[PDB]
């Protein structure tokens, strides 16, 4: 069976602006591949096609793409979920970020927002434990749904608030991370972290658009994490 | 700060929701709208106060809200401050014009 | 300088996002509308002559259409704003499912108010 | 100099577990350090590690680092260096508790301590009852570890060169390694990173095979770099084939499945690991479990279907709750890649190329080793290696589950603790000259100028098929000799291979071509080594020499790049804190 693609191309030493290019791929009928399988095959026939990938199992977060208008990872998006009689499969870079080449975006501003919220254990050293910090299962469960984030940027690049202020709004992924440290029992800087999240932009630009949740390949929920941050902010500053 | 906005915008939204329930109540339960029953409603101390309160609430709530919109879509600083000026003055005008319309009844 | 993919016509938006952009648009509309309603109110209160004049303006089919738009945009901003606040206060869940249901119910409620508005204006 | 020069005390090539640990440590110890990675650091293969970290914390039951030592030495089938294994198991607890204080989100016991699960090759009392010493974060431990380390590197302000591709080591006229050249993937700029210590931490090379659990980025760049610099590589024939890759996909499902109570069945529903390993059963060492599955298949007791030949891994008796809580990750992987829900059906699994026991030989300090003409060890001044790229060797002929992550942390840290002593010991190194640097670029230059040569896609497929058919779980004298011959042909083709994309802005073709040279050196070294070792030990199994030969092969095998020939190195058997564990018959 024939597969048809419309893929985003852009190379600054050749192209004046971006363009969509058509691609065909004979597929085995009785077997269903992932979009990444297709991409890798397209590259055999057009070696100039650049895209990121690595683990090919939805864990490393390399290959976030906008597929038929919706973000996800190529490596776990089956062709059968994208294919429509008489339409092309449309593949474009994650929205809102500068495009380096073809389907490769500059994630710098995404990583910058992550660093802004200080994503590392902050522990004041008082009352050191004999061995590991003791964390009861109940306290540990609070991290579930937060630490699994693969920093793929599917969520933030699908958030309008992030598009309009990528340098002021932390964005869903980052705020998800901030909350991971805000509720880690082993982190003692909760108040100080909240004082850095009180301005009009960091958290409050999130207005429950809820595009974050539907695209997360790991099934995480930024909206809910953000909601919790908002409560903590009010409990402290209101 | 943003916690301040978050709260004021919501406090005023609660007040305004009450005012709308009040004005809808009236409009939905009077039938024949003569000039006299109209002027009678707006002569009432209750209606005068509630209405002025609503205008203050709109001043605060819409100022916050319009600010949010502008700071998303209007990047150049000069054009933005000007639009804020217009909008703030308009809202203040609203409240003042509201005072003059009702104290005159 | 590097291109960016932000062609809104190539991106799918789920119902929750539609709901949200409409809430923003309805709010801007309502801000302008307040002036108009005030302009109208003040006319209708200045004298008995002002009142008949206001009724006559309300007579016009074109004006009824706009007044209906104003009331509809307002009902929309209000209802969807309440949805927002129910999430902020924990009355509504924040899962994607819950967000879809609540947007839909919000539309339904708005359409009903829009008719009650249409009736009130006819 | 016609090439920018970026100078640091240390340049760490690779930002997986090993590299990020070392960078952190080098930095805290006060030296400057550039950390290079050809992908954003959190996308390194460590991110995929599932089951956890094997280390004697003693949380789930009383434990002893000597028990862990015994298990490891036995597991390595006696060519693991005992002084190094001693260092690892004894240091381990402290090193791992340290990760917990960096915030790693371990799973927890009811009392709040780090959760440990059973895993293969784990015993109490030197070969007694089954132990549970693998510390875990559900089945996402590698993810947890890598992110925690990246976070620590952010907090320390490590200087990170993300998406730079290291091309080749640079050597001075004295033969010292003095840095490397690298290609910035975004811009195309090529630079010389000048260093007093160049630390290879580039991970494994499963992609020399046709089916592997490894990410696409595991191309043995460290092996190829060492070889081209004249640095020998060791035990290259020791390839661990994980017992349970998903049939038809290669994607791993953790040995955690068996540690939590799962087991393997054949087409008749026999739990055949009771027959092949009466003691440790499904938690026997990996070489044994992998062979057992492949025998079951070869004898027509394996199962079939959409996935191809396979064994069943039964988990459903563990229950939904335990599955979702301790093994959520394989739930996702099985549903996505096998279309099987482990809660209700067994997962179709087959042995799959997984981990590289071989690599650049090193001391405990991370310093790289070579041999002189009398066969004596000599430090390579300026060079170091840590992690899967290294061969310390703590894993010998078969690595224990859980022991790689431990290795990254223990040895990455150790290279950093010892760097000042290592730099002082080696002396000032003489500067690279301009043509010293230029030599590093030859390989890159060939690709840039070759337009009409052979198709590198066909070369890679041939290379991979060759390894799959001839250097897999069971090997044979004849087939290996023929495979080696085919590799020589393939390797000649590659010297004439074309690069079709000539651009400079994020051109991934160039990267992948560069990578293919490293697949080729790694495959070749593997094959030469596999032919050479005429015995069967751990993962290396031959029908023509079925037995373990402790009189002739109680030793490491060493591949010498200049002469392309083989030789031997002693295995160390002199632990400092307890007596050596003597070689004995190894069954599970
Ligand atoms: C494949 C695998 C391995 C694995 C596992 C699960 C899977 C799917 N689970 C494990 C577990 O539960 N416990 C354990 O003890 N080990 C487990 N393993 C094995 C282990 O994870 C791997 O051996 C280990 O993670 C390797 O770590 P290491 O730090 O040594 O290497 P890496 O993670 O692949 O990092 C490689 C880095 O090097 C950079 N690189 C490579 N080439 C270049 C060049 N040319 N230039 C610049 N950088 C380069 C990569 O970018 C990466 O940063
Ligand atoms: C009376 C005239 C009103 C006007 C002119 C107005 C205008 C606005 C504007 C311009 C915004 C910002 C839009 C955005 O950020 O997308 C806003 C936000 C909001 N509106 Fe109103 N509004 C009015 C009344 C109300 C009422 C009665 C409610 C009660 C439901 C309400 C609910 C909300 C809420 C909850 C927000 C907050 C969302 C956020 O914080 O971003 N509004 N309004
Ligand atoms: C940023 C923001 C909105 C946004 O811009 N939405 C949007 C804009 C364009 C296209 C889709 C959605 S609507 C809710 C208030 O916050
Ligand atoms: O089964 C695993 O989790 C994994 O394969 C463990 C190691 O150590 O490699
Ligand atoms: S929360 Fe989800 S979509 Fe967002 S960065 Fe993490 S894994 Fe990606
Ligand atoms: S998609 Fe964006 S606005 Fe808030 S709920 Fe989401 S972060
Ligand atoms: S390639 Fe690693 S997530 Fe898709
Ligand atoms: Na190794």
């Amino acid at each position: 069976m024939r597969l048809e693609f419309s893929i985003y191309r852009y190379n600054p030493d050749v192209d004046d602006a971006p363009r969509m290019q058509d691609y065909t791929l004979e597929a085995d009928e009785g077997r269903d591949m992932m979009l990444l399988d297709a991409l890798i095959q397209l590259k055999e026939k057009d070696p100039s096609l650049s895209f990121r990938r690595s683990c090919r199992e939805g864990v490393c977060g390399s290959d976030g793409l906008n597929m038929n208008g919706k973000n996800g990872l190529a490596c776990i998006t089956p062709i059968s979920a994208l294919n429509q009689p008489g339409k092309k499969i449309v593949i474009r870079p994650l929205p809102g970020l500068p495009v380096i080449r073809d389907l490769v975006v500059d994630m710098g501003q995404f990583y910058a927002q992550y660093e802004k919220i200080k994503p590392y254990l902050l522990n004041n050293g008082q009352n050191p434990p004999a061995r590991e910090h003791l964390q009861m299962p109940e306290q540990r469960e609070k991290l579930d749904g937060l630490y699994e984030c693969i920093l793929c940027a599917c969520c933030s690049t699908s958030c309008p608030s992030f598009w309009w202020n990528p340098d002021k709004f932390i964005g869903p992924a980052g705020l998800l991370a901030a909350y991971r440290f805000l509720i880690d029992s082993r982190d003692t800087e909760t108040d100080s972290r909240l004082d850095g999240l009180s301005d009009a932009f960091s958290v409050f630009r999130c207005t429950s658009i809820m595009n974050c949740v539907s695209v997360c390949p790991k099934g995480l929920n930024p909206t809910r994490a953000i909601g919790h941050i908002k409560s903590m902010l009010l409990q402290r500053n209101a | 700060n943003g916690v301040h906005d978050f709260i004021l915008v919501r406090a005023t939204a609660i007040v305004l929701t009450l005012y709308i329930i009040y004005m809808v109540g009236f409009f939905a339960t009077s039938g024949e709208l003569t000039y006299e029953v109209w002027i009678g409603f707006f002569a009432s101390a209750f209606t005068k106060v509630f209405t002025l309160l609503a205008l203050f609430s709109i001043l605060i709530h819409a100022w916050i809200g319009m600010w949010q919109v502008l700071t998303d879509y209007v990047k150049p600083l000069a054009l933005r401050l000007m639009l804020q000026l217009v909008i703030v003055v308009a809202l203040v005008v609203y409240v003042i014009y509201g005072f003059v319309v009702v104290w005159g009844v | 300088q590097r291109p960016v993919n932000l062609d809104l016509q190539t991106i799918r938006f789920p119902i929750t996002a539609i709901a949200s952009i409409l809430h923003r648009v309805s709010g801007v509309i309502t801000f302008v509308a307040v002036g108009i309603l005030l302009w109208l109110l003040g006319t209708s209160l200045s004298s008995p002559e002002g009142f008949e004049q206001a009724s006559a303006i309300m007579g016009s089919f074109f004006v009824k259409f706009i007044m209906w738009g104003i009331l509809t945009a307002l009902a929309y901003h209000v209802v969807v704003g309440i949805r927002h606040m129910m999430m902020d206060f924990g009355y509504l869940e924040e899962t994607f499912e819950a967000g879809k249901r609540s947007a839909k119910i919000s539309f339904v409620i708005t359409v009903v108010l829009s008719l009650l508005a249409g009736v009130l204006v006819w | 100099m016609k090439l920018p020069v970026r100078e640091f005390d240390a340049v760490v090539i690779g930002a997986g577990g090993a590299g990020m640990r070392a960078a952190l440590q080098i930095s805290q110890s006060g030296q400057t350090c550039a950390l290079l990675s050809k992908v954003f650091p959190t996308r390194s293969h460590t991110v995929s590690a599932q089951g956890g970290i094997t280390v004697a914390l003693g949380n789930t039951h009383e434990d002893n680092w000597e028990w862990h030592m015994y298990d490891t030495v036995k597991g390595s089938d006696y060519i693991g260096d005992q002084d190094a294994i001693e260092y690892m198991c004894k240091t381990g607890p402290e090193a791992i508790l340290e990760l917990e204080h960096m915030g790693l989100p371990f799973s927890r016991l009811d009392d709040g301590r780090i959760y440990q699960r059973p895993f293969g090759g784990q015993s109490k009392n030197f070969g007694g009852e089954q132990a549970a010493r693998t510390a875990a974060a559900a089945d996402r431990t590698g993810h947890a570890l890598l992110h925690t380390l990246y976070q620590q590197n952010l907090k320390n302000h490590t200087t990170i060169f993300s998406e730079w591709y290291a091309l080749d080591l640079v050597k001075n006229q004295d033969g010292a390694v003095v840095g490397c050249t690298a290609l910035c993937i975004e811009t195309g700029e090529v630079v010389y990173f000048k260093a007093r210590a160049t630390v290879l931490a580039t991970g494994g090379a499963g992609r020399i095979y046709q089916s592997t659990t490894n990410a696409h980025i595991n191309t043995g760049d460290g092996v190829g770099m060492a070889i081209r610099a004249g640095v020998p590589v060791q035990d290259m024939e020791m390839w661990q084939f994980h017992p349970t890759g998903i049939a038809g996909a290669g994607v791993l499902v953790t040995e955690g499945c068996r540690g939590e109570g799962g087991y393997l069945l054949n087409k008749h529903g026999e739990r055949f690991m009771e027959r092949y390993a009466p003691n440790a059963k499904d938690l026997a060492g990996r070489d044994v479990v992998a062979r057992s599955i492949m025998i079951e298949i070869r004898e027509g007791r394996g199962c079939d279907g959409p996935w191809g030949p396979h064994a069943k891994l039964k988990l459903d008796h563990l229950g939904k709750e335990v599955l979702e809580s301790r093994l959520p990750g394989i739930l996702e992987l099985s549903r996505t890649f096998a279309h099987v829900d482990p809660v209700k059906e067994p997962i179709p699994v087959i042995p799959t190329c997984h981990y590289m026991m071989g690599g650049i030989p090193t001391k405990v300090t991370g310093q790289a080793l070579t041999v002189n003409e009398k066969g004596e060890d000599v430090v390579v001044p300026g060079l170091f290696a840590v992690g899967e790229i290294a061969c310390v060797s703590v894993h010998g002929a078969n690595r224990l589950g859980g022991n790689s992550l431990l290795d990254l942390v223990v040895f990455g840290r150790a290279a950093g603790l010892h760097l000042q002593e290592s730099i002082a010991e080696q002396g000032a190194l003489r500067d690279a000259s301009e043509s010293d640097v230029e030599a590093s670029l030859d390989r890159l230059n060939r690709w840039n100028n070759n337009r009409n040569g052979e198709d590198p896609v066909a070369i890679r497929k041939a290379l991979q098929e060759c390894m799959q058919h001839n250097f897999s779980v069971f090997r044979e004298g004849d087939a290996m000799a023929k495979g080696l011959e085919q590799l020589k042909v393939i390797r000649e083709r590659l010297k004439n291979a074309r690069l079709d994309d000539t651009s400079s802005e994020f051109n991934t073709q160039r990267v992948e071509c560069l990578e293919l040279d490293n697949l080729m050196e790694t495959a070749y070294a593997t094959a030469v080594s596999a032919n050479f070792r005429t015995e069967s030990r751990g993962a290396h199994s031959r029908f023509d020499f079925p037995d373990r030969d402790d009189e002739n092969w109680l030793c490491h095998s060493l591949y010498l790049p200049e002469s392309e020939s083989m030789t031997r190195r002693s295995v160390n058997m002199e632990p400092k804190l307890r007596p050596a564990f003597p070689p004995k018959i190894r069954t599970y």
